[PDB]
């Protein structure tokens, strides 16, 4: 039948109750909104005056001001910007969701040195969050003054003004509520301005007695081309931004172009702050500025957890914002920011590497973050390993790299050897490396608890696999003569192996002969599938580990024998003389226990070993 | 497989 | 002859009610020891809103002010006994379909 | 001069662009918005049909429907609600910020128990997130069937429709986009409904053929004194998809300015993902008017109570415009306190079932021991919830409050020994004297017990005193103290002699009062790290390497003044000041006692070499 | 005569452009290998819009389309070479004041 056609309308009585009650949750960004509007006005007048320099005839110093007057209980914001006429008053302040900034920016030449904040059109009505009836004064260059008095009560009364001349520019006058009087102080206003709008391009002056005590004395240098800034101005900017009393260690300046564009600065601090791995509620390191206005700082998506030490600033031009201008829409975007920040931090480390004078300063403070990223980050595990420095046998006191070990490696070795312990003196003197160091092959010391987690996820390097020296098969590049020597020793030492096995039941899986000892007697090793000897000491002290899996993947101990020690050479003869001798059944157990103490294992009820030692002390004392 | 350091002292 | 919307919250020494009646004409705000009464004639629809709220506890009426404005009529009552927290405005547990709690000034004063 | 008075306005195109673009971040909540509207209409008609039951003559079943149609892209949503006349269409669907739901709910008679899920006035226009041309067929009981159509372009047509009858009830017919066809699969719509809009009181039926999506009615809205445990189990199994019945349950409500209902379930078996994911704390959910709002945002539940599962419901909270998060973040500081205070009582009434408490404490002990460390306010309530093994208990764990009742008349502290297993600490050299006098020792074997004891320091007025720390004070007789005094008066030469021998590894050599059979032990100082605390703080892998040198144990050797070996050693020490055997035996004894005390021996190769050297003398090599 | 604000996004095989002119009339949308043109007559004021965009990379227009919805003129261009990512729409690096990126349907297909 017939079709009636209508037009959409808006309930202008609830549409403002929404904007005031619901959209805005923080009753502090009213000052940010007003400052941003003043900045729009100043940018407008500055861009317009680029053609006819006589526009500044009514006023020359572009600026912003704040004049809290507690006697009147009003927070005046004097200004010297473009202003706006009567028709502009009625068509910009009285129309919800209408903004002259966007219409002005859409009508300027293609490409200009201007970028304005604000496109939605509801920012000004946030000033009734913390204020009574508002009063706006204005003076354009093509009109006279016009007082504007509204109270968000369905009315706004433009009228003629007869007060003092302003020359050129707005003068907002709020009226703070009785309980919100706490924004007329020095401390609160300073904190809000510094937090939100510190990087505004025009001077801000707080007239409170009169002392023009400027609040914006730092300037954003990430906009300037990097080639223009000296390596010392970065230091001043770092000191001002972070309050640190020492200059930065390294600095990175890069930009990205495409459908997502932003600029970024990355400073590596000199000395790592204490309590670095504790604060889980606030990390706020990589701030996010959109058109030089604070947006957010706390979002793990910005940078992985293991890059917590990097402190910098990231600025973007046209990201999409929530209606409150505090949260980032399309939270899937951050997967590009993270991917672009990480691969640049790694290039920063790579370029810091070729200066081996302060790499010690960097490493001594930030080694743990690298060794944790190797465990967690599964994509950069290749480029994150070449930045590791490890103490080796053929070095002494100076740390060396894995790429130096590979460069010094023997022509016959087919793997990289390493040993895990508690300190360096304990590791160097250990029994396992006695044959590796005797042949001449280098060894890698790993004296850090995080090294076990680092080497679980590392399996090779430059095509060469990391094989330990406390596991089952340590295939030395052995000469063929020692093959037949091993055959003779094996065929000459069976009975002792079975006799030791039958006394060491349910403790050791199988007693074998050794190929990694030169002077020390029997040593205890573990099996391939399962935690190593040292890792048990860690995993049994984590204090947040389930108790069900301890007995499932523990270990498989394997005793060994050095076929040259007199202690075992005579023991074999004593065993062959009488395989059930009591002294043998005590000596083998004592030797097993004192070899177990050599490795990084621990016993159960060591009192049974203390008593064994005390009894044979009493034997020597004649008691 | 997770490092479960718990802030101590 | 219908009730007007409202919002309310309290502090350590005062009680606050905000009758959202835009463009208020002929406002009759009346306090009392245990009863409250509001009568306005606002807006374009030109109804005569009336609110009949029973008070929870004794309050001092001679130290209570209302600050009329073009967007609301804010009432600020003086608490009777210092520190006595109010769990609800009206005496009867039954819900009032208009009265809500203003959560933008709500505070845990009795921390 | 003159004061010109005007009134505010609103630009329609900009407002529409705002609402479409920059309000909602998830394009998948149009379905919950339309379902909320459907349930609003159903509640309207269900309330209307009370006083005048003739309203249900045009149809008597209350339901919701959904009919995806892939051949021509639509997504129907059939209802049986109050419907809308022409005036309602014109003055509700054409005004941005006008809501008839609020006006209807402002005219309830006195207290009618009906709750609607719309206040804002905007949210119908969230359909244009995924829809090209919405069509709303409608039929009230007063005015005939009208067809409504708009492309959200500042225009909408209210036709007069002669098509098929509906009887009574609206029927939204979306026209989905070209790349938004993904919302017609059974699985996708089923998952979206299950996640967002599951707990609504009216059946939802997806015609693919009547698989009602919501079979589980809510039970937190019923008086808890009317629910049997079978219903609780059948609701737990549906809520958490668990094949195992629950273990405990709490049902409390809070009245006042901030009101909410809550259920709390304690699972039977601890999941293997605790302390592991540390990304999403989705255990506790937040519902407002039986609609999903947000999962647990961190401060809802403290970390040490991560195992609690439950649901929280409320009738009035300050929701954001997107209805996806609360506005004021001060609510989640009172809700946390209320939930914690309720859980710490649920544990208390769980305690009195001794046969049932073991099944809980066997799997959820680490959480309590971490809460003792972190919850600085609830230590006096997490202290009586601990059970520990003792020397006089065998295989039956006992609580500290049971220990205090068995205390001797002369005891002035609580003794405790810490190690790495029960077998070691049962036979260690430290308890050899305390056990002798019939005193009750408390065992502590888990690593988290080191953090637990470090922050307790008290119980019922008693102070925890370790047995590996210097200064242990046992009730002694007058004869005993003078015997110890004369023993100290006859062992000064040997003490200073062996002190001269070492002079670096230990700082004193005293006379023992806690050893009976072991000749010598080692105890640390009172201001430092315990013997086992040091061994624990060297396996964190993320720590401050510097601070170990400043807060470190300060060893203090000890000697049993009656064991034969040291008694004979005193003879050789006084006879000759620098005999080789003496200066070897002291080092050997020190290292042997250093191994037995749980200390990480330094450079064990030397201690091994000593044994390998002195076995040869036994064999005469 | 002024340009009309637009938004654009892309996928693995098509470049999408959506103009923003409500209640359009007699729109003349014409594609070219390297250039796009658009000349509508819409709005309440009966104003004239005109957008001439130089395409960044060659495309085949024979398989293009558009759908004049009463809310927006959604164009859709067929990418000439599959998999070729576009960093920007226009040849000239200078920013256009009326062109943005539709971040609601933006998707990192290159993954
Ligand atoms: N102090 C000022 N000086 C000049 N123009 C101003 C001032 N304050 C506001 N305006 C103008 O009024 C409008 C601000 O309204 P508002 O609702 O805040 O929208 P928006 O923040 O999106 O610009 C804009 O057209 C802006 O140019
Ligand atoms: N299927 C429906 N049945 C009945 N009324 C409906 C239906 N869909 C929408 N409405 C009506 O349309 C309005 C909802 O518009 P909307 O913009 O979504 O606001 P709100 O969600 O805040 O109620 C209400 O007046 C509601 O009664
Ligand atoms: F404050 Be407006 F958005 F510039
Ligand atoms: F969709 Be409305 F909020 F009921």
């Amino acid at each position: 039948e017939e079709v009636e056609t209508f037009a959409f309308q808006a309930e202008i009585a609830q549409l403002m109750s929404l904007i005031i009650n619901t959209f805005y949750s923080n009753k502090e960004i009213f000052l940010r909104e007003l400052i941003s509007n003043a900045s729009d006005a100043l940018d407008k007048i500055r861009y317009e005056s680029l053609t006819d320099p006589s526009k500044l005839d009514s006023g020359k110093e572009l600026k912003i001001d704040i004049i809290p007057n507690p006697q009147e209980r009003t927070l005046t914001l004097v200004d010297t910007g473009i202003g706006m006429t009567k028709a502009d008053l009625i068509n910009n302040l009285g129309t919800i969701a209408k903004s002259g900034t966007k219409a002005f920016m859409e009508a300027l030449q293609a490409g200009a040195d201007i970028s304005m904040i604000g496109q939605f059109g509801v920012g000004f009505y946030s000033a009734y969050l913390v204020a009574e009836k508002v009063v706006v004064i204005t003076k354009h260059n093509d009109d006279e003054q016009y007082a504007w008095e509204s109270s968000a009560g369905g009315s706004f009364t433009v009228r003629a003004d007869h007060g003092e001349p302003i020359g050129r520019g707005t003068k907002v006058i709020l009226h703070l509520k009785e309980d919100q009087t706490e924004y007329l102080e020095e401390r609160r206003v300073k904190e809000v301005v510094k937090k939100h709008s510190q990087f505004i391009g025009y001077p801000i002056t707080l007239y409170l007695e009169i002392d023009q005590e400027e609040l914006n004395k730092t300037k954003p240098i990430w906009t300037r081309n990097p080639d223009d800034i000296t390596q010392e101005e970065y230091g001043e900017f770092y000191k001002s931004l972070t309050n640190d009393w020492e200059d930065h260690l390294a600095v990175k300046h890069f930009s990205v172009e495409g459908q997502l564009e932003f600029r970024a600065l990355l400073f590596i601090p000199r000395r790592a702050p204490f309590d670095l791995f504790e604060n889980k509620k606030k990390k706020n390191n990589i701030k996010l500025y959109v058109r030089r206005v604070f947006i957010m700082d706390s979002c793990d998506e910005l940078i992985p957890e293991y890059l917590n030490f990097i402190r910098g600033v990231v600025d973007s031009e046209d990201l999409p914002l929530n209606i409150s201008r505090e949260m980032l829409q399309q939270s899937k975007i951050l997967k590009v920011i993270r991917k672009n920040i990480v691969k640049k931090c790694l290039e920063l480390f790579s370029e810091l590497a070729e200066d081996k004078e302060n790499y010690k300063k960097f490493y001594e403070a930030f080694s743990k973050n690298l060794k944790l990223g190797i465990h967690e980050d599964s994509t950069n595990r290749r480029r994150l390993s070449e930045l590791l420095r490890y103490h080796t046998s053929q070095s002494g006191d100076e740390m060396t790299s894995l790429s130096e070990y590979v460069s010094r490696m023997k022509e016959t070795q087919k793997s990289i050897y390493y040993i895990t312990g508690e300190s360096k003196e304990q590791v160097a003197n250990s029994a396992f490396v006695e044959r590796v160091r005797k042949r001449g092959f280098e060894v890698v010391y790993m004296t850090e608890p995080i090294d076990e987690y680092c080497v679980q996820q590392l399996k090779e390097f430059d095509g060469k696999s990391l094989v330990s020296v406390t596991k089952e098969g340590l295939e030395l590049p052995e000469d063929e003569e020692e093959k037949k020597k091993m055959e003779e020793s094996k065929a000459k030492f069976e009975n002792l192996c079975k006799l030791m096995k039958e006394i060491l039941d349910k403790k050791v899986e199988k007693v074998t002969i050794s190929n990694r000892l030169v002077s020390s007697p029997c040593c205890i090793v573990t099996s391939t599938y399962g935690w190593t000897a040292n890792m048990e000491r860690i995993m049994k002290a984590q204090a947040l580990r389930d108790n069900s899996t301890m007995g499932y993947m523990m270990a498989k101990k394997h005793l060994e024998i050095n076929p040259d020690h007199p202690i075992v050479e005579t023991l074999r003869q004593k065993a062959e003389a009488d395989k059930n001798d009591k002294a043998v059944k005590d000596l083998v157990v004592l030797l097993f226990e004192t070899a177990l103490l050599s490795s990084g294992f621990s016993l159960e009820d060591p009192q049974t070993h203390s008593n064994r030692i005390y009894r044979m002390i009493k034997l020597g004392l004649g008691i | 497989p997770s490092i479960l350091e718990i802030r101590t002292k | 002859m219908q009730p007007a919307s409202a919002k309310w919250y309290d502090r350590r020494d005062y009680v606050f009610i905000e009758f959202c009646v835009e463009d208020s004409k002929d406002v009759n705000v009346n306090f009392e020891k245990s009863k409250l009464t509001f009568s306005c004639l606002g807006g374009s629809d030109n109804f005569k809103h009336l609110n009949e709220i029973d008070l929870f506890h004794c309050i001092d009426p001679n130290d209570s002010k209302h600050k009329r404005t073009d967007r609301s009529i804010l009432c600020c009552l003086r608490k009777g006994e210092s520190g006595q927290s109010w769990p609800r405005l009206t005496k009867e547990r039954a819900k009032l379909n208009w009265l809500s709690v203003d959560f933008n000034n709500w505070k845990d004063w009795e921390d």
